[PDB]
């Protein structure tokens, strides 16, 4: 029910940086928030919510408990 | 006398002189600018009491 | 150890001032019945009293009257202090008519069956011999205090102005502790509560309100446990 | 502002220009300009104010009286001396002892002397003492009661709020002050007063006619809710009867912020210097709703905006009924020639006077075209630039005014016709308002808490106003504290008589010992009552029930809590503070941006509060974005949301569809900046990695 | 040592305390710029402001070509005068004076690269602190297998 | 809809000045009527704020990017540290820290009720306390449960037991009032049972430790729970301000009459011309400092601890001991027009109300005051803007330097004879730095190296017995590109090694320019010469930075040798001639 | 006139004792008088029965050792004020209790007369150690709230007998907090929060809804005054 429900030293442990943090939960949001954008195309490459998701919410919310929750990773180009 | 309403003074000491005119410094000023009939009653009455006062309007 | 129902003693000092007593309550106890008696008796108990008015040749609360010695919002203002009773849940509407030099006063005004003036003694103007005052007062039976802004429901009606209300009759509500002359370690506490209303209503009917908004909440609390 | 003397303007001192010489405060401004009131701002110390007696040369420079002393016995003789002759004589004191005669009642005395030198004399050796106490001090500053108690800075702060404070509905005056209070309104113009001697014909709100001694017959007409510079009201009220006697310079009718010809700015309010659940917390206003539902602080507010008809190349627009493209609903609060009526109550982006523009440039697009067959436009091209209510405004249309070319009233060349429509309003206290007291005590208003939830009195009166006790250590302004004593005397009366005692015996021979509860106090600015007197008038007070005084000869009176209902520990000190209402409103510092008007020579949105603009998003901003490293947001913040054209248009349209945000471009200053240094023959060009651009 | 110590004895005298590394920072900044003497081996202008880095790689390659390497005194500089005498010409051109470091850039043909915050707050570029790395820009982001298996 | 839209999205709160980083913080918005924006009281210190119609800009991150830096970076919750001393800034003083000395103070002045009694629980000592036959502070026997940690001190002297046991988890009776055991009920259950007077400086103790041994949501409820019982405390803490809790001291008078009676007796022997003028002055004002100094001694020995000014003056509330020293006691010496002394003093205190002319001196120092804020001001900005231009673009580039070099600074200082005696400010040079390598005294490493130093640490170095050591600091640091995390250090802002990027530069160049404005300091007086004394405050510091010669020269020998003095009666001149 | 929103009790348990109790909704200015009035009669209204007095064999008032126990006589009398039980006497009985040898004793070994019932068999009173000698007569009596230590002339007659604290009140704390809710566009609706603790003998849902009886009966006093008018339902 607000910012703080997501506890930030467990995402600080979980990948170990933090300006690699948040640009990592931006681009999951941007993803997200693309694939509400879909409008039913069914494009392969974009993802949608792995968490259960109420109905209004911002993608934001949902990056951070998929990153919180660690069943998501990634690797540096 | 009765100019002004109830106030219950604290003062200990008395006031031989009171406040002067507070718009004195705008209207003197301008009144011996325009040389009307007030500034030439002030000079007539300040020479008649020997005070310094400008005899030449603005 | 010891068990006494409470009883609650009631006196008078005057027509609309009296004192009412609850001499067996608890230690540490009383105070803070006195607080909720305070409380719900000068925030929520129901009353009455002008919340729109209608002056002719007026349009707007910000212009004066061709007659009167003070403008039109120093009307508002005497206004908001008259108090009256209405038992009539729609809105009624009073009538105020004096021509003349003269003062009008509150008992000048002439109000309708059910709705009562109880301080005939205010001033709300002063006529010269030029004055010319009718006015439609609105009555409104409500309870706490509601604004101006939320008075306002027709906008043809050029000439009506909302006011702002005070619907509640009760002004101070007081409360006081003593020591009973019983003899035992707990040190039961009487308390003294001063009531003191307006002319509307007399202080036992104020807390005979009160204590039904208390009761039936406290007996809402109650009841749905077991 | 009629009193004050500048040191800017066209032959005289700048303020870039001023230094650490010119603004301190010379020994000789004693008499002859205020130490105290002055602009806190920039420009401290360079503007102040002439002293209460001070007086003019023929030459101009600034005098100021002093009693003239010959041989120790001073005399009824009164000389008015400049900067100059108060350096070859010696001053004293109007605070010296004086016995039955006007000798002296103390040898040694404490003087001035050439210099500024505040070393003392003993015995007949000063030839001239000052007039009054209060000769040092302004009219502003004199107002003041306790100063002698205040800091110097909170005085200053004090004298500079009291200009700042607005007229309420019904004023009263306060309830302590000084006593000079009179004269500082009698002497405003605004005071209607009598030009001749007379007694009173009729009274009414709009005139008053009143029929002299000789037979003459005059009638002071008196404004009534007149807008003033700064958008208050400045209604003028009636204090005389029907018939009773006026004398030369009686007040007649009050004016704005007046009561009985006496000065009133702000209310009298109960005071408790306590800290409240942390509502005032760091200089913050606790108040009741006993103050909104009794109508104690609230202030008419009459504001002004207008808007004329113009002759321009294309035609002249007209003001009208018939405006384009709206519902009727919108237009059903017009008159025929497109008027609002007066009192018709407004809300923001309601309809005023309804003005049409005769053309605009017609360039249709197909989708506009078929829209306009399908439902038929009337034939007659205007565009929608009427006068609208701005945003965030409510009030009553209380008056409106119409100038039209063809009539004999004067325009301005190219216009026809100009309409002024004036909107008042009511505003109530609320959050966010900014009130103050005498002693430099402010502060916003952080909770309207409910009547019964005040901490009230032993006799059930709840406190108007709750305050941080905090504040008067640390700010040093302990004189506010014998000002809630002095109220709460005021309050409820005083009967001291044959006590016996110093304090009662100078309060008999002064006369305030015989007091009924409610009437005012007046201390001279540095002649006020003593703390003996406070303490032994808190010790005799007259009982108002019970035959039991409230407040303790401590001072503080046994308080008692609203919203848990047990006693507080130990007495809280309680009082009536005069408490001024601040001119810095929350009705009108509230603004805020979406998308609004755009500057030209650049496209940064602009600025100000009547033009929709932006909050300055300065250069220690974007230190600070720095220095958290966020990069995106101070990028965003410097390219999105403004001065790149390609930018907030997209980004706009990305919100409203609901995608994301696209990734910004250049902003367009920095395009500017390549233009300006491209024209001073600086071969400025931006090559990427592979090449040129 | 001095300076540290100088100005730290100032900040101590009133309560305020401020931790040496932020001291530190800018004395380190403040040092920076080396003035030479007897250049006549390392072919560039003897008594003039040279960067201490600029300077070692030039006695590098001097003493990898044989030639003697140039004399060096360190020049303790004004936070205004290192200021001016910057790379980027953008930051001190936003800085007091922007008439002469404009015309200096336009007589020497200098073109400035774009590390640095000021000549990027300009642009409208991501600034190159914080997130704005390249390092924390060149991530990508895909979820796992277990984690789309399981929706 | 508006309030089902703004939740989960943040908003950037900014004050116009921004003197330095905490200037701008993420808030998380939330629907309130009025006009006014609500905002925490346990933040608005570090905005500089004071509800006195202080208007804060909103400015709203829009894309995601922006917003997440907002919820990660900006937030309100993770700022608690200030970096320019690492100092926790987010626990005022004002209000919270008045009400929990209240709430933790020891009984002397106030009568304790219900003295030295077994309780057994907190409940019971709640009960009890609203019986009435309790008072908050009263030294009392109460049993706590499982669970709740033993104060530092109590772990060793255990409830003496037969069987061994441990009071580690066990429960143990306790020699503490009660409002000691509702503060420790604020803090969490791991915390130890903190056993003292709070105040502020131990609050501020107590908020570093939490911050630092606790992670951020955690620290944030403790300190969100310290404010809520801190003004719940401060309401019923008994402090107000009417007139009689304010005292002068009774001795005030017959020492102003000695003093002034010495004073008559000079002056009368200054008029017989035995005494210059100069003279005169010079002792007068030394005898009146000596008065004003006895004075404040008699003031400070004349209150109690009950009157709510000492309270709020005492506890670190709000306040200094020079106000109250001119409040009650006499105001002392002030200054004249250009930096002099009046040799008579202002002898009324505020309390009993100045006359004319000591209120007059006092408007001349008091407008000098304010135009010499005003121009510290201007010139704090200026050079905080010459700071950030010198001092940018330096950030954190590599993770660790393969360097080993470092700066000796020194830990151990002034010791006395038979003992050892850390630096005194150790906290501000040695903390928060990094050991270039191990230390060694009996073989055996004390403290490993690439380490923080923090208390127990150098505690334990300054107990074995070192002098000096070898922090790696940033002078030191060589590196390909910028500085290194390690070689500077880790941040004063979040309490951990600093991050690869983060802009260490402008956090410097704010930090030492945020107290330009604090320094408040100007040359009090000459002495009647020109040029004796150096540049003091803010100007000193302007000079420093600039590399200027100081005003105030002092000459250095080159070279150790023989140096005599050659008075030429034109102008003087020393002479050095160094041996070899 | 009428209520907007009719409030409804509601609550949420957490463990056997510990309870917390929300009111949905209340008129504004009603989340105080409910909280505090609650509170106090909640604290101080519920019948109970606590020991008064306790009286050790072969011990003084001023002599705080007792023999064969390790610990001082305090804790004895912190162990015994910690103790519950239920009495219907409505007069003081007493309780034996007794034991021989070393070991441990709890409230378990304690012979309880008729009408006076112990919970909490598993607390800890006392620990022994060689010859036991542990025979205490302790007062169970009746009550109503919280009162300290009494003294009505009972040393003289026994000098064994010595006071002790009481816990009448059936619930160990009480701590409410009242927060704001928005409902119909209006957000100064308080919502009362009330959380109780409670002894293990009675159920914290029972002891409100005395609490609410006793408020029910206690302010039937002002509503028997007159027969009067206020807008519910
Ligand atoms: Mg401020
Ligand atoms: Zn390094």
């Amino acid at each position: 029910e607000g910012i703080i429900n997501p506890p930030i030293d467990e995402l600080l442990e979980a990948t170990d940086s933090k300006y690699s943090l948040v640009i990592y939960a931006a681009k999951r949001a941007r993803q997200i928030n693309a694939y509400y954008s879909q409008l039913g195309e069914g494009l392969l490459e974009y993802v949608g919510p792995l968490v259960d998701t109420h109905v209004h919410e911002k993608p934001l919310s949902i990056a951070l408990r998929e990153i919180n929750a660690g069943l998501l990773t990634s690797e540096a180009i | 006398a009765s100019t002004a309403p109830l106030r219950i003074s604290f003062a200990k000491i008395k006031e031989p002189l009171e406040v002067p005119n507070l718009l004195a410094l705008q209207t003197e000023s301008f009144d011996w600018l325009l040389g009307n009939d007030a500034w030439k009653a002030r000079v007539e009455s300040a020479l008649e009491s020997g005070q310094d006062v400008p005899t030449k309007s603005g | 150890l010891i068990a006494q129902r409470p009883s609650l003693t009631e006196e008078v000092v005057d027509e609309f001032r009296s004192r009412f007593v609850i001499e067996p309550l608890e230690p540490g106890f009383g105070y803070t019945l006195g607080n909720s008696l305070r409380r719900t008796l000068l925030s929520s108990i129901p009353g009455a009293a002008v919340t729109s008015i209608r002056i002719d040749g007026v349009l707007h609360e910000f212009t004066t009257v061709p007659g009167v010695k003070e403008d039109v919002t120093d009307l508002i203002l005497n206004i908001k202090q008259l108090v009256v009773s209405s038992e009539h849940d729609e809105p009624v509407v009073m009538y105020l008519r004096k021509q003349g030099p003269g003062l009008v006063t509150a008992a000048d005004i002439a109000p309708p069956a059910g709705v009562e003036v109880h301080n005939p003694d205010l001033v709300l103007a002063t006529l010269n011999g030029k004055g010319k005052l009718e006015m439609e007062l609105t009555v409104e039976r409500g309870r706490g205090y509601v604004s101006a802004v939320q008075n306002k429901q027709v906008g043809q009606e050029i000439g009506r102005i909302p006011v702002d209300s005070i619907y509640s009759p009760v002004l101070k509500v007081t409360y006081k502790v003593e020591a009973t002359r019983v003899e035992q370690r707990t040190d039961f506490d009487k308390l003294i509560v001063d009531v003191e209303t307006k002319q509307a209503m007399r202080p036992r009917d104020a807390m005979a309100s009160a204590g039904k908004t208390l009761v039936e909440l406290f007996g809402l609390a109650r009841e749905l446990n077991i | 502002h009629k009193r004050r003397l500048n040191a800017l303007g066209p032959g005289g001192l700048s303020r870039e220009r001023a230094g650490f010489e010119v603004r301190d405060v010379h020994p000789s401004h004693y008499g002859r300009m205020c130490p105290i009131e002055t602009p806190e701002g920039p420009n401290i110390g360079l503007i102040g104010s002439l002293a209460s007696y001070g007086r003019i040369n023929p030459f101009g420079f600034i005098e100021t009286p002093y009693r003239k002393v010959v041989e120790g016995q001073v005399t009824d003789d009164v000389d008015y001396l400049t900067a100059d002759e108060e350096d070859r004589f010696v001053i004293a004191q109007a605070n010296a002892a004086l016995g039955d005669d006007m000798r002296f009642a103390e040898a040694r005395v404490l003087v001035r002397r050439r210099g500024g030198e505040v070393d003392y004399v003993p015995g007949d050796d000063v030839d001239y003492m000052d007039v009054s106490p209060r000769q040092m001090v302004s009219v502003a500053t004199a107002m003041i009661p306790f100063l002698e108690h205040d800091d110097a800075n909170r005085a200053l702060m004090g004298a500079n709020m009291m200009r700042q404070a607005v007229p309420l509905i019904k004023s009263e005056s306060p309830l302590v002050g000084t006593g000079m209070e009179y004269r500082s309104a009698a002497d405003a113009g605004d005071v209607v007063k009598a030009e001749k001697a007379g007694v009173v014909q009729e009274v009414s709100a709009d005139y008053i006619t009143t029929t002299n001694d000789d037979g003459t017959y005059i009638t002071y007409r008196l404004a009534k809710f007149s807008r003033s510079n700064q958008g208050t009201s400045v209604n003028q009220k009636v204090i005389v009867a029907e018939g009773d006697r006026i004398i030369e310079g009686q007040v007649l009718a009050d004016g704005p912020a007046t009561e009985n010809g006496e000065m009133a700015l702000g209310k009298n309010l109960l005071v408790a210097f306590m800290p409240w659940e942390g509502h005032n917390y760091e200089d913050a206003i606790i108040l009741s709703q006993r103050l909104v539902q009794d109508d104690v602080l609230s202030s008419i507010h009459i504001e002004e905006h207008e808007v004329d008809a113009r002759d321009t190349k294309l035609g002249p627009e007209e003001i009208t009924r018939d405006i384009p493209n709206v519902s009727e609903e919108v237009l059903a609060d017009l008159d025929e020639r497109g008027i609002i009526r007066i009192g018709a109550e407004v809300v923001a982006g309601d309809i005023l006077v309804g003005k049409v523009t005769p053309k605009g440039e017609t360039e249709l697009t197909p989708e506009e075209r078929l829209l306009r067959a399908i439902f038929g436009e009337k034939a007659r091209e205007v565009r929608d630039t009427s006068l609208k209510v701005p945003h965030g405004e409510i009030g009553k249309v209380i008056g409106v005014r119409v100038f039209d070319r063809e009539e004999g009233d004067e325009l301005p060349p190219g216009v026809n016709q100009l309409v002024r429509v004036y909107v008042a309003q009511k505003r109530k206290i609320t959050d966010g308002d900014k009130l103050a007291g005498r002693h430099g005590n402010k502060g916003v208003i952080s909770k309207i808490n409910p009547i019964e939830d005040m901490p009230f009195l032993e006799d059930g009166t709840p406190v108007d106003i709750i305050l941080n006790p905090l504040a008067v250590p640390s700010r040093m302004n302990p004189g506010q504290v014998l000002e809630i004593h002095l109220g709460w005397l005021a309050s409820r009366g005083w009967d001291v008589s044959g006590l016996a005692e110093e304090w009662a015996q100078r309060l008999q021979v002064i006369g305030a010992d015989k007091v009924e509860p409610g009437t005012n106090v007046a201390t001279p600015v540095f002649d006020g009552a003593r703390e003996d007197e406070l303490a032994g008038l808190l010790q005799h007070t007259i009982p108002n029930r019970d035959g039991e005084r409230m407040v303790l000869p401590s001072g503080k009176a046994r308080l008692f809590d609203g919203r848990s209902g047990e006693p507080f520990p130990e007495p809280i000190s309680v009082g009536y503070m005069y408490i001024l209402k601040l001119h810095h409103l929350v009705d009108d510092k509230l603004h805020a941006r979406s998308t609004g008007p755009y500057s030209m020579i650049t496209q940064q949105p602009l600025g100000g509060k009547a033009q929709f603009g932006g909050q300055r998003f300065g250069e220690m901003e974007v230190w600070a974005l720095e220095a958290y490293g966020a990069a995106y947001a101070l990028q965003e913040l410097l390219t999105i949301k403004s001065d790149d054209v390609t930018g907030r248009v997209k980004v706009y349209e990305a919100i409203v569809k609901g995608e994301n945000i696209p990734e910004p471009g250049i902003p367009e200053s920095f395009k500017v900046l390549i233009k300006e240094m491209q024209s001073l023959c600086l071969n400025v060009e931006v090559l990427s990695s592979d090449g040129m651009s | 040592v001095h300076l540290v110590g100088e100005v730290q004895k100032v900040y101590n005298s009133q309560g305020v305390s401020i931790h040496d590394k932020h001291i530190e920072i800018i004395i380190r900044q403040m040092l920076r710029r080396v003035t030479i003497i007897e250049s006549g081996d390392a072919e560039l202008l003897p008594g003039e402001l040279v960067e201490r880095t600029k300077f070692e790689t030039e006695n590098r390659r001097v003493v990898q070509e044989g030639g003697h390497p140039a004399s060096g005194r360190p020049q303790l500089m004004g936070i205004t005068k290192a200021s001016l005498a910057t790379e980027s010409w953008l930051s001190a051109a936003s800085f007091q004076e922007t008439t002469r470091v404009l015309t200096d850039a336009a007589i020497n043909a200098k073109s400035d690269s774009l590390i640095g915050l000021k000549e990027n707050v300009i642009i409208g570029k991501l600034i190159p602190a914080g997130t704005g790395l390249s390092r924390y820009r060149n991530i990508r982001v895909e979820p796992t297998e277990e984690a789309k298996a399981a929706m | 809809v508006l309030e089902e839209v703004i939740a989960e999205h943040p908003v950037l709160l900014n004050r116009a000045p921004t003197l330095h980083r905490l200037g701008i913080q993420a808030f998380e918005p939330q629907l309130v009527e009025g006009k006014a924006i609500q905002i925490h009281p346990l933040v608005c210190t570090a905005f500089n704020a004071d509800f006195d119609g202080d208007q804060m800009a909103v400015h709203l991150p829009l894309s995601a990017e922006a917003q997440a830096e907002a919820r990660i970076l900006m937030l309100s919750s993770n700022n608690i540290l200030k970096p320019a001393d690492g100092r926790p800034v987010t626990m005022p003083t004002q209000d919270m820290v008045l009400g929990l000395f209240f709430l933790t103070t020891d009984s002397e002045g106030r009568s304790p009720k219900g003295e030295g009694r077994a309780f057994g629980s907190s409940a019971e000592a709640i009960m009890a306390f609203d019986a009435g036959d309790l008072t908050l502070q009263a030294k009392i026997d109460i049993r706590f449960p499982v669970g709740t940690i033993p104060p530092r001190g109590f772990e060793p002297p255990a409830r003496e037991e037969g069987e061994p046991e441990w009071q580690q988890g066990d429960t143990f009776t306790l020699k503490t009032t009660l409002g000691r055991a509702l503060f420790n009920e604020l803090l969490p259950e791991d915390y130890p049972f903190v056993d003292y007077e709070v105040g502020k400086k131990q609050l501020s103790e107590i908020v570093n430790d939490l911050a630092e041994r606790y992670p951020k949501v955690i620290v944030a409820a403790t300190l969100d729970n310290l404010k809520a019982a801190g003004f719940f405390w401060a309401t019923r803490s008994g402090v107000t301000v009417a007139i009689s809790d304010i005292v002068v001291p009774d001795a005030k008078k017959e020492i102003v009459k000695g003093y002034e009676g010495q004073d008559e007796k000079v002056q009368k022997q200054y008029e017989r011309g035995l005494i210059t003028k100069e003279e005169r002055t010079q002792e007068l004002i030394a005898i009146w400092t000596k008065a004003t100094n006895e004075v404040a001694e008699a003031m400070n020995d004349n209150f109690p601890k009950t009157n709510p000014v000492s309270m709020m003056v005492n506890s670190g509330a709000r306040g200094n001991m020079m106000q109250m020293r001119q409040i009650a006691g006499m105001r002392g010496l002030v200054s004249n027009a250009k930096n002099e002394t009046i040799p008579r003093p202002i002898k009324a205190s505020f309390r009993e109300g100045l006359s004319v002319l000591e209120y007059f001196i006092s408007t001349h120092g008091a407008r000098k005051g304010l135009a010499d804020t005003a121009l510290r001001t201007a010139d704090s900005g200026y050079l905080t803007r010459r700071l950030v231009d010198v001092s940018q673009d330096v950030i954190i580039r590599e993770e660790d330097c393969g360097t080993e070099r470092g700066l000796k600074l020194p830990i151990a200082t002034r010791d006395a004879d038979g003992t050892l005696r850390k630096a005194e400010d150790v906290e501000t040079s040695v903390y928060a730095r990094m050991l270039a390598e191990d230390v060694v005294i009996d073989g055996k490493v004390i403290a490993p190296a690439n380490v923080d130093l923090g208390d127990v640490l150098i505690d334990a170095l300054v107990a074995h017995g070192v002098e000096e050591v070898k922090t790696r600091s940033i002078l030191t640091c060589e590196s390909q590109v910028g500085t290194c995390a390690m070689c500077y250090g880790r941040s004063l802002a979040t309490g951990k090694l600093v991050d690869i990027g983060e802009a260490v530069g402008i956090i410097a160049a704010q930090s030492i320019g945020e107290p330009g404005t604090q320094l408040t300091m100007r040359t009090f007086h000459t002495g009647g010469v020109a040029g004796d004394d150096i540049t003091q405050g803010l100007p000193r510091v302007v000079e420093l930075f600039e590399a200027r010669t100081p005003k105030g020269v002092a000459p250095i020998s080159e070279a150790s040798g023989r140096v005599r003095i050659e008075e030429t009666e034109k102008t003087k001149k020393i002479v050095v001639t160094p041996d070899d």
